[PDB]
């Protein structure tokens, strides 16, 4: 989207000029890393990403590695709750308890 | 000791450049590109683009020692080739302008008279 | 500028090429410390490359040249184009006009007016600079809009 958007303020053209929401669909979609499974997607290809479809599978090179760093923090994060819980118990005297 | 003093004028030249690539390379060329409405213009700075890091890439092989440089050369040319193609069309441009001037001048002449 | 920084340029290349000119295989016999301050020299020269390619964002190089040399050869058949029209072919109002076109939007739309007819204010006072409400970003004055709210309708339409 800010690729495109950069594109269309440059050569002065519309976005979907340089590219159409259908076609940017099949790179999200699809994603391909190479320069090979860019320019030939759906039905046909514009003029703007086909000049700059070795950009678009470096950019998916550069797009991927992000999305693998996220995945192995996740797990960690629920355990933690019980023990959440547990701390009131330990702020709380056991004196009180017997008093009660 | 003789060794010394290049690699000393060198040394000096890479902190010397160092900052004003730095300045220069600040902004993406696709920024600087949008910024300047000139095509005139644009031609220069990409052509400006073309030429250092053709340079500081023979630069860079040269350091290097690699045995053969007709691959490095030859992109120098190209970026020659190029510039040269910019310059030559900016003369045909002002020696139309020039001829119009001419005319003004003769027709100066005339009234004068 | 320019003409001083590729002057700057081009003094970093000749000392480039003298160090070529001495040649030190000789030398790698003697010692291993000399490669390390040349190969940090050297790592400091492939630096500013890899920043390039970063911004264009050895193969690197050849792929973004190729890339470079693309785009220059377009804005010349362009400029050609233009001069010798001075099958269907497509035909484009833009380029033509005076005042080429610029979408970067630096600075709030500045009106075109440089007249200003059956006026109430001074132009003048029309064309002004006010600063930004904290609540709102400040944005040029429309230039007839004392005329809009103040001009009075001819009676034929009501």
């Amino acid at each position: 989207y800010q690729w495109r958007d950069l594109i269309a303020r440059r050569d002065d053209e519309s976005p979907r000029f340089v590219m159409p929401n259908q076609l940017l669909a099949a790179l999200v979609a699809y994603t391909p890393t190479d320069v090979i499974g860019v320019v030939s997607l759906t039905n046909g290809v514009t003029e703007h990403v086909r000049q700059n479809a070795k950009l678009l599978a470096n950019l998916i090179r550069d797009a991927l590695r992000n999305i693998k760093n996220t995945n192995e923090e996740a797990t960690p994060i629920p355990s933690s709750e019980t023990k959440a819980d547990g701390i009131l118990l330990e702020t709380i005297s056991v004196p009180q308890i017997r008093d009660v | 000791e003789k060794i010394k003093p290049y690699v000393r004028s060198f040394s000096k030249a890479l902190d010397e450049l160092k900052p004003e690539i730095e300045k220069l390379t600040s902004k993406s060329l696709d920024e600087q590109l949008l910024l300047l409405s000139d095509e005139r213009a644009k031609l220069e700075l990409i052509n400006r683009y073309a030429y250092v890091l053709s340079s500081l890439m023979f630069a860079n092989m040269k350091v290097l020692g690699v045995k053969d440089m007709s691959p490095i050369l030859g992109e120098l040319k190209r970026v020659k080739s190029y510039m040269d193609k910019a310059k030559q069309y900016d003369n045909r441009i002002t020696k139309s302008n020039e001829k119009s001037q001419a005319e003004q001048e003769k027709a100066k002449n005339i009234i004068s008279n | 500028n320019p003409d001083v920084l590729l002057s700057r340029v081009i003094n970093v290349v000749r000392a480039a090429s003298s160090l070529a000119s001495q040649d030190v295989d000789f030398y790698k016999n003697l010692d291993r410390g000399f490669s390390k301050d040349l190969k940090s020299k050297a790592d400091k020269l492939a630096d500013m490359a890899n920043e390039i390619i970063l911004s264009i964002d050895w193969n690197n190089f050849g792929n973004i040249m190729d890339n470079l040399l693309e785009m220059s050869d377009h804005s010349l058949d362009k400029l050609n184009c233009a001069i010798n029209s001075k099958t269907k072919r497509v035909e484009k109002p833009q380029l033509k006009f005076k005042s080429p076109i610029d979408n970067s939007e630096s600075h709030p739309f500045i009106p075109l007016l440089k007249e200003k007819p059956n006026a109430l204010k001074p132009l003048s006072e029309s064309l002004r600079l006010v600063d930004d409400d904290e609540n709102n970003p400040s944005h040029y004055p429309h230039p007839y809009e004392y005329e809009i709210d103040h001009q009075e309708y001819s009676p034929e339409i009501l």
